[PDB]
DNA sequence: TACAGATTTTATGTTTAGATCTTTTATGCTTGCTTTTCAAA
DNA sequence: TTTGAAAAGCAAGCATAAAAGATCTAAACATAAAATCTGTA
């Protein structure tokens, strides 16, 4: 049997687009083909621009990392924040070999194996461009066997792993390497937590070794927010004059940014891209963002577009204004809704000329584009100009108040169904929780339907009773306690109701019948709780008591 | 936080992580946790100041 | 190619890897093997070890006895000798297959058996009265590795040298598929058979499994040491399978041993020997003529005090070897004679030979140690005797030695003695926290065996056990003069 | 057949991933006494 | 406003889980000489 398996390969059996018609399924297949062709245009504009701003981020990070490593002591580099991804470039600089020396804390289980794979990749990368024994008397032997110096430049990846007495016995056997006249020795340490971490790890001795020449470098892509903003620039251009940004979105942006920090941009550019999946899989206005399909006017379009708020405020504004009913019942709409849809939207073009004005005018860089967006959208950006003491003299140049427009609330991104919140972030062991406590809403209640209708199916009855219990658990007063919220009569007639199964019509006469099924009952699930992680038995060879281990709302 | 290394658990290699017998502790000394409690501004030092 | 390790001192054997199994086309394309020579073996090193004397060896009186009472040169073996030859012989006149497991302890006389009675088969397949066969003897602790036998046993076989699982398969097709009239019988002697079973029962399951095959003509002698080791290297259910003759050897009484001695000094007791009185050179019959005696109770209680110990014939022989050796030390000493009435061996020359296997070292060691030796055991002896626990830390050993040197300040020894255990004499040295030579006595009692160590690098809380007893401790310290008064 | 070259076989060394058993220490249960807040008069 | 009394606290002793590691095995990774198999010649 496939099913009791380790693995196994199905090649499935063969007897066009994923996107679905909308209003009520009325949408034609030609506005569907137009959405999924309108999406390919979106994402392919947006993440042209992300490969191109994470190719600058590899580049420009390389470019730093060369100069800081150029131009009898170790040569030390500190890269904060590093997540030890960067290919590390070294130049060609004549009679001369220049070794980079990758390691890892799965490389370095002790210091032999430490220099064992240095020195096998030292010499490798040698011969690339008789055998040796790979230790330190082929950094002594270097200028006899390739007759020019050594430069080893090593770079230690994830040093918040690796095991720091073997780090500080490498380094001080690195030290060794001092007194020969053709060799320097550079250090990269990439470093997650902070400087003040490896140093208390690290001997004093090999501290004041490291101090003679050091260079710290925040190479994180937080600091300075430069790519995280060129980033929602990004999405921002794309969507400049087809789609609007609520402040809910950009609040949620923000506010899930935060709480991740070693991986910004990657979250940044999944959140964004399945906010707009959502949005042209949800909307039948999406083919709307386009002007040339002003003539795919139908029916239920102008029923959905009917129910906007702002038409709503603005009609009733129209009776609040204008006395004669005959002009309000006419509107009472597809020539006006054409006629807004072209509207140029112009806070993504004031909001780069704020970031520009304040990077290149001003000499400020400490600023979120993100957050000035926020800003720009709840309408309190002087309450975000006036931090850094210097836009006071341009307060009012940078002046913009909010214009809710007419017929946004067809094309925005937001966050007011919590559809975000599900996918990417959800409350999992929450969601388990509450499945499993309430149960009604997620099996339906159809009016073996008396059984379905008074008895609880079984995993979350027996949660109902975990629930109100203590931490630990007597096995048979729990099996007791179940059996008394069963129906004694209703499952024995429910067993009884197929008379082509003989022996389950034995076993119902039986006078030990109701507790023998209510015990099979309550001990699959059991072990279900305990295959789920929320029981423990505390013990090897008894499985008479257990222990609670997961409490809903935590 | 423990693939940094400022948690830990009672076994190194193979670490079951669903395991209810594998337990957590902390990997910081009070310095490096003071100063992040002071980063934050929560008083950590108010749960201690009783009991000792 | 850059490589990761380099093998620079590998040797390898030029042994082919193809089996028996396609030598020929089919089984029926086998040659007669009994008429090949190279099967079935149808020594060039002697003369490396040649050498001339200039030199005539004076040969003693008693380096006859010496001479004879080696284990290079069958009483008591005769229902064993009797069990064996009737096995194998009945097994080689019916062409048929047959294994004899043979147990014992060291030294009771199993591989001479055997080899005797390979000898008498042989005697008898010269008079023609059983068909021919071939003799191979593989010992299990001759080898390097358990495997080399599939190679040995095939090299006797065939002649070829082959690798050792193709030697396992060429055995397999050759004891099952190679009719019977294309071969020869062929007698294995398995010494040692525990050396070749150790790590798995692969070598002795394909010994026993071949003696099963009714083409296989193969005689298998197993000698072990202990009887179980079929039973439990195999199951019972196999060994029932086999069904091997079992023979038990049990250790020489001591009336065996009396006469297995003076069987090998049968020609040479109560004999005359013309002496050459000026170099001590004896001839068997300015010369004198002298005879030659042991004694019957020096004999009969060297071989009473062999078979309450271990029974075997190697000790009885080299406790009388010995006796001549110390008789003869004594007569070379007494004469003045160089190497190139009645002589006797005793029964003091047995005794004091008997004496050297007999008596222990241990107290005569640890009597002659310095003090500060004896200091470290009689603190030892104190902390076991106060705490009983039989493992002491090192530090309560310092501590009671400071506390032994601290209290008996009013005897005179210890007064005399004190400066130099602490200051090695001198007043520019320190007072010392440890006695002066006092690793060098923990060492030397861990090196001769005395003390026992737990690997630990605090030496404060690491623990030492005495690894003899606690009796020879205790009449060794109260053996000395200034430990056993305080 | 001849023979250079490629592949297999046999043999062994290097490094890592994990299992089992032993020794010492943490941890939870039991039982009897002592402090402390909250439900009730 | 008391009050009292059951919940909470605490500690000595002890059986047991579990941490740390000593010791070892086996699989992945690696090399290498002799024999053996392939493709032309
Ligand atoms: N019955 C005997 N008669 C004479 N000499 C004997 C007898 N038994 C043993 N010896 C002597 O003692 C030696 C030891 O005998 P043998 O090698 O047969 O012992 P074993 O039982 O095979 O020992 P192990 O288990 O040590 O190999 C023989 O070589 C021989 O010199
Ligand atoms: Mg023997």
């Amino acid at each position: 049997a496939d099913a009791q398996r380790s693995h196994y390969t199905v090649y499935p059996s063969l007897p066009h687009i994923p996107f679905v018609k909308l209003l009520s399924g009325k949408e034609s297949e030609v506005n569907v083909e137009k959405r999924w062709e309108l999406y390919h245009q979106l994402h392919s504009h947006f993440h042209d621009q992300v490969d191109h701003i994470i190719d600058n981020i590899e580049a420009d990070l390389k470019a730093e990392i060369s100069d800081l490593l150029y131009s009898r002591c170790f040569n030390t580099i500190f890269l904060l924040g590093s997540d030890s991804t960067t290919k590390i470039e070294l130049k060609d600089e004549s009679s001369r070999y220049n070794v980079l020396i990758e390691l890892t804390p799965k490389e370095s289980p002790n210091v032999r194996m430490m220099l064992r794979r240095s020195m096998y990749k030292l010499y490798s990368a040698a011969d690339a461009e008789n055998d040796v024994s790979y230790d330190l008397s082929l950094v002594e032997n270097f200028k006899r066997l390739f007759g020019k110096d050594l430069a080893m430049v090593f770079n230690f990846k994830d040093v918040d792993s690796i095991n720091f007495n073997t780090l500080d016995n490498f380094i001080i056997l690195l030290k060794s390497a001092f007194k020969y006249d053709h060799v320097k020795i550079s250090l990269i340490f990439n470093i997650n937590t902070n400087l003040s971490n490896i140093e208390k790890n690290l001997r004093q001795s090999t501290i004041r070794l490291l101090k003679r020449n050091y260079h710290k470098l925040d190479v994180s892509s937080n600091k300075g927010f430069k790519y995280g903003n060129q980033i929602f620039q990004s999405f921002l251009d794309t969507v400049d004059g087809k789609l609007n940004l609520s402040d809910r979105f950009v609040e949620f942006i923000l506010s899930k940014m935060a709480n991740n920090t070693n991986h910004n941009l990657q979250l940044l550019t999944k959140m964004l891209d399945y906010s707009l999946m959502s949005y042209f899989f949800q909307n039948a206005f999406s083919v709307f963002i386009d002007p040339v399909n002003v003539d795919f006017l139908n029916d239920d379009y102008l029923k959905i577009l009917s129910r906007c708020p702002t038409f709503m405020f603005f009609v009733e504004g129209l009776i609040k204004q204008h006395a004669p009913a005959d002009e309000i019942l006419s509107l009472l709409l597809e020539e006006f809704f054409v006629e807004f849809l072209v509207r140029e939207n112009p806070i993504n073009g004031h909001a780069k000329f704020v970031a520009r004005f304040l990077e290149e005018e001003l000499n400020i860089t400490n600023f979120n584009l993100i957050e000035l967006y926020h800003n720009l959208l709840i309408g309190k950006l002087d309450s975000y100009l006036d931090r850094w003491s210097a836009c006071k003299e341009y307060k009012d140049r940078l002046h913009f108040e909010p214009i809710d427009t007419i017929f946004q609330e067809l094309f925005t991104l937001d966050n007011r169904s919590g559809l975000l919140t599900q996918s990417i972030f959800p409350s999992y062991k929450s969601n388990i929780e509450d499945n499993l406590l309430s149960w009604e809403q997620v099996l339906p209640s159809l009016d073996s339907g008396d059984l379905d209708k008074i008895m609880a199916p079984v995993l979350g009855q027996l949660f109902k009773l975990y629930r109100e219990a203590n931490m630990t658990i007597n096995i048979y007063d729990f099996y007791i306690a179940f059996r008394e919220t069963l129906p004694k009569e209703e499952i024995l007639n429910f067993i009884r109701k197929d008379p082509s199964n003989t022996k389950l019509l034995e076993l119902a006469e039986t006078p030990d019948a109701f507790d023998k099924v209510a015990l099979i009952l309550f001990m699959q699930a059991i072990f279900a709780f305990e295959n789920m992680g929320l029981i423990k038995f505390q013990s090897t060879k008894s499985y008479d008591l257990v222990e609670k281990c997961v409490w809903r709302g935590i | 936080l423990h693939t940094l290394k400022l948690i830990a658990t009672t076994m190194n290699k193979n670490i079951d992580y669903l395991s209810p017998k594998v337990r957590w502790k902390v990997n910081v000394p009070w310095e490096i946790i003071k100063e992040i409690s002071e980063s934050v501004h929560f008083n950590i030092s108010d749960y201690f100041s009783d009991i000792h | 190619v850059i490589r990761k390790f380099t093998k620079k001192n590998v040797a390898r054997a030029k042994k082919k890897y193809t089996p028996f199994s396609k030598r020929f086309k089919s089984i029926a394309a086998i040659p007669d093997l009994t008429s090949l020579p190279e099967f079935y073996g149808n020594s060039r090193f002697e003369n490396k070890l040649k050498t001339t004397q200039k030199h005539q060896i004076v040969e003693t009186i008693f380096s006859k006895v010496k001479k004879q009472l080696n284990s290079s040169y069958l009483p008591a073996r005769e229902n064993e000798f009797a069990s064996i030859y009737l096995s194998a012989y009945s097994a080689i006149e019916s062409d048929s297959a047959t294994t004899i497991y043979v147990a014992g302890t060291p030294g009771v006389g199993k591989t001479l058996t055997v080899r005797e009675v390979v000898k008498e088969l042989l005697s008898s397949s010269a008079q023609r009265e059983i068909p021919d066969f071939l003799y191979v003897e593989i010992n299990g602790l001759k080898m390097v590795k358990p495997t080399d036998c599939y190679e040995t046993l095939w090299n006797k076989v065939s002649g070829e040298r082959l690798t050792w699982a193709a030697s396992m398969e060429s055995l397999e097709f050759y004891f099952k598929r190679v009719p019977k009239n294309k071969k020869k019988t062929i007698v294995v002697l398995l010494d040692e058979l525990d050396a070749m079973v150790t790590k798995s029962q692969d070598i002795m399951y394909n010994f026993f499994n071949w003696t099963t095959y009714e083409n296989a003509k193969l005689i298998v002698i197993a000698v072990a040491n202990t009887m179980d080791l079929p039973e439990r290297q195999l199951g019972n259910k196999i060994t029932s399978r086999i069904g091997f003759t079992r023979i038990m050897f049990t250790g020489y009484t001591h009336e065996e041993l009396k006469n297995i001695i003076d069987l090998r000094l049968k020609g040479l007791n109560d004999s005359f020997f013309y002496v050459d009185t000026k170099t001590g050179n004896a001839i068997l019959i300015d010369v004198r003529k002298v005879r030659l005696r042991m004694s019957a109770d020096a004999i009969e209680i060297a071989s009473r005090k062999v078979a309450s110990v271990s029974g075997d014939a190697r000790r009885a022989l080299k406790v009388c070897k010995r006796a001549a050796e110390i008789a003869e030390k004594h007569y070379m000493a007494k004469h003045g004679y160089g190497y190139d009435g009645v002589q006797t061996v005793h029964i003091t020359h047995v005794m004091k030979a008997l004496n050297e296997t007999l008596n222990s070292h241990v107290i005569t060691f640890m009597t002659r140690l310095s003090f500060t030796a004896k200091l470290f055991i009689y603190a030892l002896l104190n902390l076991m005797k106060k705490n009983g626990s039989q493992e002491q830390e090192l530090g309560d050993i310092v501590d009671e030695i400071k506390l032994l040197i601290e209290v008996n300040g009013s005897n005179k020894f210890v007064m005399e003695i004190a400066k130099t255990l602490f200051q090695q004499g001198s007043d520019n040295i320190s007072e010392q926290l440890r006695i002066i030579s006092w690793d060098f006595v923990l060492n030397q009692l861990l090196d001769a065996g005395i003390l026992f160590k737990q690997t630990m690098k605090n030496d404060r809380i690491c623990c030492v056990k005495l690894n003899i007893s606690v009796e020879e401790a205790k009449r060794a310290m109260n053996e000395d003069e200034t430990l056993r008064n305080l």
